[PDB]
């Protein structure tokens, strides 16, 4: 049987949100000149020039 | 302090009302009221003082409402409400001990506290609501100086006084003629003492009076008035009016004569009650006149004959007596009496906190000085704490 | 039925609430309920019941 107390219930949730799929859309990401990148030894990668 | 009480009442309807089970119509109303409450104290800072050792406390009010929300209430609901209800418990105890404290001289009727002073402002009166007891009542009819009265069973009326008046004596007190009389709270046992049991009185009637002027004017007074007083009875060993020796009392117990009590109001004869005992009725009265005779028995037996000898010594001293206590009465003024505990809890709040002697109260409270000397000014302090430990129980 | 412009979740609620609220065998409590009961809307909270 349909009982109303049993059946009446508050569901509760947030007013509002944004869900984001692409974090790193997020970076501004620049890179040095190739002439002047360096490699793990703080020495750049092509030393001949 | 209609503030403060409405606070009180608040939190108790809040408290017996909201309870797991209960119908949302039996809550509207009081969810309505609890909720004003809520909206009026949020985002103030209250501070009960330091007085004595009393520590200071600080209150802050951020408190959600409480919803409308299933057609019988739950555990969760009441859970919040009892979370909520219980700090507001804790603020209110805390500033109506605060207020409990504190006297003034010049206005005791105000508030004193700090806490109680802000709670007189105007954005607090939105908590107001029903003032239906009678303490606050009374301090809502008084304020605006209309007729309102309290109603005490056994009103502690009379200062404690346990004396005597020798109206004849002598230094070896053997032939003395005199009154003695025990006022306590609500009672008065007096008694008339003859040594000579009238041998030698103009017609064999001794004449004694009794005159107590009550402190606050009683109305609609219920009274019993019974013929002996039993505590003046017995064999005494009683010290000298200066203390400098003591002398000896063996009462026989006569019929009190020509009783006459007495109710005056303004000097004239309100109510009087001639040879009536049992219950009797003071309408309206401040004063209390208790005038009985020792009449010598015209005829007495050989042993009653023995009893009192023509002249001295007298070893048996005839006593007549008279017990009156107000049972019930009611007085425009707060009094402490047996079924109340507003001065139980004054003084309570007051010694367990040692609280320093203030101007106005004796110290400790102590209600025999404080009615004796119950100023106009007393009367406001007391019957400000009294109103607020009243609050108070509705709490704690 | 809402006396205190009052929303619900969702749209079947809706219907089975207009439906109990016109039915004549609901109690009267039942009835004065989903005439009054109210949601909740926080934003401040970012919550809603
Ligand atoms: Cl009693
Ligand atoms: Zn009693
Ligand atoms: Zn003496």
């Amino acid at each position: 049987q349909f009982d109303f107390r049993a059946s009446m219930h508050m569901l509760t949730s947030n007013l509002t949100f944004t869900v984001y799929s692409d974090l790193l859309a997020f970076v501004s990401a620049d890179t040095v000149e190739p002439i002047n990148a360096v490699a793990f030894d703080n020495m750049r990668i092509m030393n001949e020039l | 302090m209609d503030v403060l009480y409405s606070l009180s009442k608040t939190l108790k309807d809040a408290r017996d009302k909201i309870v797991e089970g209960t119908l949302y119509s039996n809550v509207s109303d009081l969810i309505q009221q609890f909720n004003q409450m809520i909206i009026t104290m949020n985002g103030n800072e209250f501070q009960t003082g330091g007085i004595g050792n009393l520590p200071i406390r600080n209150w802050n009010f951020d408190f959600g409402l409480l919803g409308t929300t299933l057609l019988n209430l739950d555990a969760n609901y009441v859970e919040t409400a009892r979370n909520t209800i219980d700090y507001f418990v804790d603020f209110v105890d805390n500033v109506c001990m605060d207020e409990m404290v504190r006297e003034s001289q010049r206005n005791g009727i105000a508030p004193q506290s700090d806490s109680l002073r802000k709670l007189s402002g105007i954005k607090f009166k939105r908590i107001n609501f029903d003032n239906s007891s009678e303490y606050i009542e009374n301090w809502n009819l008084q304020n605006r100086r209309q007729r309102t009265g309290f109603t005490f069973h056994k009103p502690n009326i009379f200062p404690y006084s346990a004396s005597f008046t020798l109206n004849r004596s002598q230094p070896a007190h053997d032939n003395l003629m005199g009154t003695m009389w025990l006022n306590a709270g609500s009672e008065i046992q007096v008694a008339g003492f003859d040594y000579s049991c009238a041998i030698n009185a103009p017609a064999n009637i001794q004449q004694f009076e009794h005159i107590v002027q009550l402190r606050r004017v009683l109305t609609t007074a219920t009274i019993t008035l019974l013929p002996d007083a039993e505590r003046f009875s017995f064999p005494r060993v009683i010290n000298s009016a200066d203390g400098a020796t003591t002398w000896y009392f063996n009462p026989v117990i006569l019929r009190p004569n020509n009783v006459e009590v007495e109710f005056l109001l303004n000097g004239q004869i309100i109510n009087t009650y001639q040879a009536r005992f049992g219950t009797i009725i003071a309408r309206n009265f401040d004063t209390i006149r208790l005038s009985f005779q020792l009449m010598r028995p015209p005829n007495m037996t050989p042993a009653v004959a023995a009893l009192f000898p023509n002249a001295q010594p007298f070893e048996h001293h005839a006593t007549v007596g008279l017990t009156l206590r107000i049972e019930s009465a009611v007085c425009e003024s707060v009094l402490a009496d047996a079924s109340k505990t507003m001065l139980a809890n004054v003084t309570s709040v007051r010694q367990e906190y040692a609280i320093p002697v203030g101007p106005v109260f004796p110290p400790g409270m102590n209600w025999t000085d404080l009615i004796t000397n119950y100023s106009p000014s007393r009367e406001d302090n007391l019957q400000r704490v009294f109103t607020v430990a009243s609050i108070r129980s509705m709490l704690v | 039925n809402s006396r205190d412009a009052g929303k619900v979740v969702d749209s079947e609620t809706a219907a089975i609430c207009d439906a109990i609220f016109q039915d004549e065998e609901t109690e009267g409590v039942v009835r004065r309920f989903i005439a009054e009961m109210r949601q909740r809307v926080q934003a401040d909270r970012n919550v809603v019941n």
